[PDB]
């Protein structure tokens, strides 16, 4: 199974994962990739947040699926 | 020529290429409703060359629903025509017309073309037309709670800026024969398969720092390659690499050709099968209107909507669609086919205006092609919506209750909200609340609170202010503003002064918070809203958060008992450098700025302090003594600024300034390089001078030179600004104070009891006595970025710019030096029309009081991108206590004012666990490890009482409860969770 | 902030540091000061180093301010007390305890690192003239750390 993941700056990322893989360890992944923790990492796939300690299987997250990661702004 | 005065903020997120293409285009915008007048306030205030308008069509009632540009005074009128005089006061530099007659061969004249209700046979024939004579084409829709954007910007489009980031740069550690470049220890390139990049200070190979971009292809976060490298060299070691972003055709189609086999964008992956339906449906909308008359369908009506339903299925089978229609969205939206939402007016607007912006500046990547939303969870539930409720009574809220009905309109008007902060997002929510009718009944109030005052900077995404208003506070200003909108307001907003923090506690107190239905915040840092996430979960007020950057935005929903607070996720902290890097080895122009403002701090404005303090507290200096880190560096600054160095005219400041460029500029880096020279090695072998550690080399002061005299006038200004004498800005004066100048020698010393307190004795007995100078006082300096004559950002890029000559840095200009030094948030207007129309979304949901959390959408999106992207709020989490499910958030214990001893029984009884830590704000009031005695003195007493004893502080009348937490431990010595604790007093 | 805040103190009186001694000013749960011992096979054996630990309001998610209140004679520290230690600056994360910002002290204070100085001289003494530096540090140590 392979996954991207789309920033809100524009980058995309390819992750090797499996269907089995809990959120933490696709979080650990995004780290390794990119340096940031997992704690302020906020994944968004089919309008639904990924949350941490379920698996990919429970969000029907399949091969090719898009992942978007966001982040919370201060301005305003 | 552009005014950095005005556009301070934009020109942060644009440039000065993409403004200086913007003021020479010309838009014309068809239409002047409420998508119409918000696309064009937001074009003139980003500042295009002018605005045109054309709308003949006489004013309606229920125009009134999102067009805040019209008054019940204006209806029989054209709309352009009362619309332009007051658009034409936005911006002083973007003029504003109407032509009452529209003609294709008139369309050459501008640079792009917005269409807003306008049918789709007139949309054919303009974009005809634009298409072939290359003018960007761009039309928007709003039906009730659906929109959709088409955007056509012709076949040859070119697109310099994609993605709207900075160029990526960063330091290599080695080059080897084979391309594989590599960085520096733990340091990320972030680049992507197929970028170019150009290097510079390659050793060892010259052939790499000509300048031309080279292929990337990314091996790992920390190593790419750039191919063969066999011909220029072996090996290369350390330099630096920078990306080079390259232009980008797009090619569009046009209407015609793209109504048959459309390009979508979509705005939430989680519906990817509505925007081929919403395709359907405007074109049969559009039918629908043709064969009545230019009539929409009317409100929740049964014959329209399958009249509707019929031409739905007569285009899906002309234009070849195989795709099946849903019959209960394609229904919906006929149902609110004549709603105007001004929440979706304002989201809608501000998309369009960006595309406008891409169109005229040929930047950031622009829809492609069609773009439909749908906001349709925002349909009240709770309430009776049919044909009966939702008919029009001839009233400005028309176009509302053509979506949500009457009794939903009376639910609205009830309202009492509470609004912090006034800013751009403030002045959006303001003016949505006013078109929405909020407040407006016999039991509604909005209450706006802000601190601060307006600014000329302001006025470019701050709609409700005017040049008029410069100097005055934000919350009285919006709260007329928009009682002129909407009359039905006048008395109905309340508008305080007040920082909302732990110091207005007496204000916004208990009864305050206990009368309101939501909190809006429209805040701009992080603290603040943290704290009042805090009061609305103490208080189970929802709350709806909402930021900005750039182009870059979010919005967020709290909801009492249902989802998590603001306060439960983390978000990346600001970077601030090594304190080691910054003192003696800088090696990016942050770090000479960063140096350079500390330098300012330390010159202008600490030793002032410490005069003022001496010659105010009559025990200042045994206390200095007896407190400060250095005492010394106190009474020298003190003496130094009172006798030894003060100076009596201006040529005295000269000479000190002069004084000042030796020592920090030529002094410091020999003393440097006298204990690192520049051949030394560290303890491996290794130079020392490698890597990012750049060798320095000693200023030699040139009058001719221009960053050495910026330095000497910056600095000379400032310390007259400190003792209050006049400034020259004359040359000549100072080219003859310096020509007689002799440097003092200087040379590095090598270094090689407690008599010294003898010699801080003599220099305090030094000093004048206080006495002998009664109302004398120097002046501090207060950083003020936006003020270009107090010579603050002068002196800190003089100084940043001679420090990055001493370390061989790329130096940078007033404006990179402004952007780094004062922490601007770069912002736009586009961005925070978005967010507003958003939050405004989702508050019709809280005032519906939905249960479900599938129901609400957090929202983030990238205008530069064209990105969008909406999810459900994380419910808060649950916990067993006791054998009982606790809401980890929104649950809390109820206590009376008992003694702490009662206190510990209760929770020994009741909850059978053993308290073993107790505090209340920053105090420890008690723990199981605290000594016998202590204890013993502190369980008798009450709540209150202790709290008072320990915080040495008598509690404030208005005071009505305590929030105490709470550390407790189970029998098996397990430590468990608990919700915090509020005493009643 | 406050349960962080009283785990480690809890955890810190559990188990006692031994070579250090940290705990709340007065009441404050915001403001500590702890106690390092000289490292006995250091220039600074016997004697204590009393410093300041100021916790944000956002802690643990912002690093705690970290002072020395005596004045010590080491290549990264300067004469203000500022450490120059990376845990402390951008390094640091939610999931470091004080009692490990503590071990690093005391270990920065066993070997410095002259390489990537915070104080030129005295990493150019400690450089070049090693005894002198030695003789320095215990200089200071006794007539600063004992007493
Ligand atoms: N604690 C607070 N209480 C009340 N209002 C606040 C608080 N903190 C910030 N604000 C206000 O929130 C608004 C923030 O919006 P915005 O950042 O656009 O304005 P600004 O800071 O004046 O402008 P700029 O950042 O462009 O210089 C400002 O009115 C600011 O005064
Ligand atoms: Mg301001
Ligand atoms: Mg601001």
């Amino acid at each position: 199974m392979q996954i991207f993941v789309k920033t809100l700056t524009g980058k995309t990322i390819t992750l090797e994962v499996e269907s089995s893989d809990t959120i933490d360890n696709v979080k650990s992944k995004i780290q390794d990739k990119e340096g940031i923790p997992p704690d302020q990492q906020r994944l968004i796939f089919a309008g639904k947040q990924l949350e941490d300690g379920r698996t990919l299987s429970d969000y029907n997250i399949q091969k090719e699926s898009t992942l978007h990661l966001v982040l919370r702004l201060r301005g305003g | 020529t552009i005014d950095e005065g005005l556009y301070s903020r934009q020109l942060y997120v644009l440039g000065h290429e993409a403004m200086k293409q913007m003021s020479q285009s010309n838009v014309l915008i068809i239409g002047c409703k409420g998508l119409g007048v918000e696309i064009a306030k937001n074009v003139c205030l980003a500042g295009v060359k002018s605005v045109t308008l054309y709308d003949p069509q006489p004013t309606r009632i229920e125009d009134l629903s999102s067009q805040y540009f019209l008054t019940e005074d204006d209806i029989g009128v054209p709309r352009a025509k009362v619309t332009v005089s007051k658009l034409a006061e936005l911006n002083q530099y973007v003029p504003v017309s109407v032509v009452d007659e529209l003609s294709t061969e008139y369309l050459k004249n501008f640079k792009c073309v917005v269409v807003t209700e306008t049918s789709l046979t007139k949309q054919l024939e303009i974009n005809d037309f634009t298409h072939k004579n290359h003018i960007a084409y761009i039309a928007a829709d709003s039906r009730g709670l659906f929109g959709s954007i088409f955007c056509d910007f012709g076949e040859n489009f070119i697109c310099t800026d994609t993605d709207g980031n900075e160029p990526l740069t960063g330091m290599i550690a080695s080059i080897t024969d084979d391309g594989v470049v590599t960085m520096l220890e733990e340091t990320r390139h972030g680049l992507e398969n197929g970028d170019f990049v150009k290097f510079t200070e390659v050793k060892g190979m010259p052939g790499l720092n000509d300048g031309t971009p080279r292929k990337v292809e990314v091996k790992g976060p920390y190593t790419f390659s750039i191919g063969s490298v066999k011909d220029l060299g072996s090996a290369g070691y350390n330099g630096v690499f920078t990306q080079v972003k390259v232009p980008t055709k797009i090619s569009f189609k046009s209407l015609r050709e793209s109504l048959k086999d459309p390009e979508y964008v979509y705005p939430d992956f989680g519906k990817m099968m509505r925007p081929p339906q919403y395709h359907i449906a405007f074109q049969a909308l559009s039918a629908f209107a043709d064969a009545h008359e230019g009539s929409l369908p009317r409100p929740r009506n049964d014959i329209d909507a399958a009249e509707f339903f019929e031409f739905c299925k007569k285009i899906a089978s002309t234009l070849q669609f195989d795709v099946e229609l849903d019959e209960k969205l394609i229904k919906e939206i006929s149902y609110q086919a004549r709603g105007d939402l001004v929440a979706m007016s304002a989201f809608l607007g501000g998309a369009v205006a960006q595309e406008v912006l891409k169109a005229t500046t040929s930047k950031f990547y622009p829809l492609k092609q069609y773009f439909y939303f749908d906001s349709l969870e925002s349909l009240p539930s709770s309430v009776t919506i049919s044909e009966e409720t939702c008919k029009p009574r001839g009233c400005r809220y028309d176009g509302q209750i053509a979506v949500f009905g009457s009794e939903f309109q009376e639910k609205i008007a009830s309202l009492s909200t509470f609004l912090v902060g006034a800013g751009a997002i403030g002045c959006e929510m303001l003016k949505n609340w006013a078109m929405m009718g909020v407040a407006t009944g016999e039991s509604g109030h909005i209450s706006v609170t802000d601190m601060d005052s307006i600014e000329k900077s302001n006025l470019n995404r701050q709609f409700l202010f005017r040049p008029r208003d410069v100097g005055k506070l934000k919350s009285e200003c919006a709260s007329t503003a928009v009682s002129i909108m909407n009359p039905s307001l006048t008395g109905k907003i309340t508008s305080y002064q007040e920082r909302v923090g732990p110091e207005s506690e007496g204000i916004f107190g208990d009864e305050f918070f206990e009368k309101l239905s939501l909190v809006t915040n429209a805040l701009d840092n992080v603290e603040a809203r943290m704290y009042v996430d805090r009061r609305c979960v103490f208080f189970e007020k929802p709350l709806l958060e909402s930021g900005t950057l750039g182009t870059k935005g979010n919005t967020q929903v709290v909801v009492p008992h249902l989802t998590e607070s603001y306060g439960s996720s983390q978000d990346p902290p600001e970077k601030s450098f090594p304190i080691c890097t910054l003192k003696n080895f800088p090696n990016r122009i942050e770090h000479t700025i960063a140096w350079a403002r500390d330098l300012f701090e330390g010159l202008f404005k600490q030793p002032i302090d410490n005069v003022n303090m001496y010659l105010s507290s009559p025990n200042f200096l045994e206390t200095s003594l007896k407190t400060s880190s250095n005492p010394r560096e106190v009474l020298e600054n003190i003496r130094d600024y009172l006798v030894t160095e003060k100076p009596l005219s201006f040529e005295e400041c000269i000479m000190w300034a002069r004084l000042q460029f030796d020592k920090f500029f030529n002094n410091n880096i020999q003393q440097l390089l006298f204990n690192f020279p520049k051949d030394s090695v560290t303890s491996t072998g290794q130079p020392f001078w490698s890597g990012p550690k750049r060798a320095p080399t000693p200023l030699s002061f040139d009058i001719h030179n221009r960053e050495h005299f910026d330095f000497i006038v910056a600095a000379a200004s400032l310390y007259a600004f400190n003792y209050g004498l006049k400034s020259e800005t004359d040359p000549a004066i100072y080219e003859r104070v310096l020509a007689g100048y002799n440097p003092p020698p200087f040379a590095p010393k090598s270094g090689i009891a407690n008599k010294d307190k003898q010699e801080l004795k003599s220099i305090a007995d030094s000093l004048p006595p206080p006495s002998s100078l009664v109302g004398f006082r120097l002046t501090p300096a207060e950083f003020e970025k936006d003020d270009d004559s107090n010579h603050h950002i002068d002196f800190i890029t003089a100084a940043s710019n001679l420090r990055a000559m001493n370390y061989d840095i790329t130096p940078a200009d007033r404006f990179k030096t402004k952007f780094v030094a004062g922490k601007i948030v770069p912002a736009m207007c586009t961005s925070t029309a978005v967010v507003s129309g958003l939050v405004c979304l989702e508050l019709v949901k809280l005032v519906d009081g939905k249960k479900k959390i599938e129901e609400y959408k957090n929202g983030f999106f990238n205008l530069a991108i064209g990105l969008f992207t909406f999810s459900d709020p994380i419910a808060s989490p649950k916990m067993k206590v006791n054998g009982k499910e606790i809401d980890k958030i929104w649950d809390r214990y109820n206590l009376p004012d008992c003694t702490l001893q009662e206190l510990i029984d209760y929770f020994q009884k009741e909850e059978g666990l053993e308290v073993t830590m107790l505090s209340s704000g920053v105090s420890l009031l008690y723990a199981n490890f605290q000594p016998p005695k202590k204890l013993a003195e502190r369980l008798p007493l009450k709540i209150s009482e202790l709290v008072e004893q320990i915080t040495k502080k008598k509690l404030e009348p208005f005071r009505k409860h305590l929030v105490l937490e709470i550390c407790c431990d189970d029998a098996n010595g397990e430590d468990v969770e608990v919700p915090f604790i509020c005493i009643k007093l | 902030a406050l349960k962080r805040i009283n785990r480690e103190l809890a955890d810190l009186g559990k188990d006692p540091p031994s070579s250090s001694s940290a705990g709340p000013v007065g009441d404050d749960l915001f403001h500590w000061q702890a106690t390092i011992m000289g490292p006995a096979d250091s220039p600074y054996a016997g004697g204590v180093f009393f410093l300041s630990i100021h916790f944000p309001t956002d802690y643990p998610f912002k690093p705690p301010k970290v002072n020395f209140t005596t004045r010590i004679y080491h290549p990264n520290i300067n004469s203000n007390g500022s450490i120059c230690l990376d845990i402390l600056r951008d390094q640091w994360s939610p999931a470091l305890t004080i009692s490990k910002v503590l071990l690093s002290i005391s270990s920065l204070l066993t070997d410095p690192n002259p390489d990537d100085p915070l104080v030129p001289e005295i990493a150019h003494v400690y450089k070049t003239d090693r005894s002198r530096y030695e003789l320095s540090a215990r200089e200071w140590t006794r007539k600063y750390a004992i007493g």
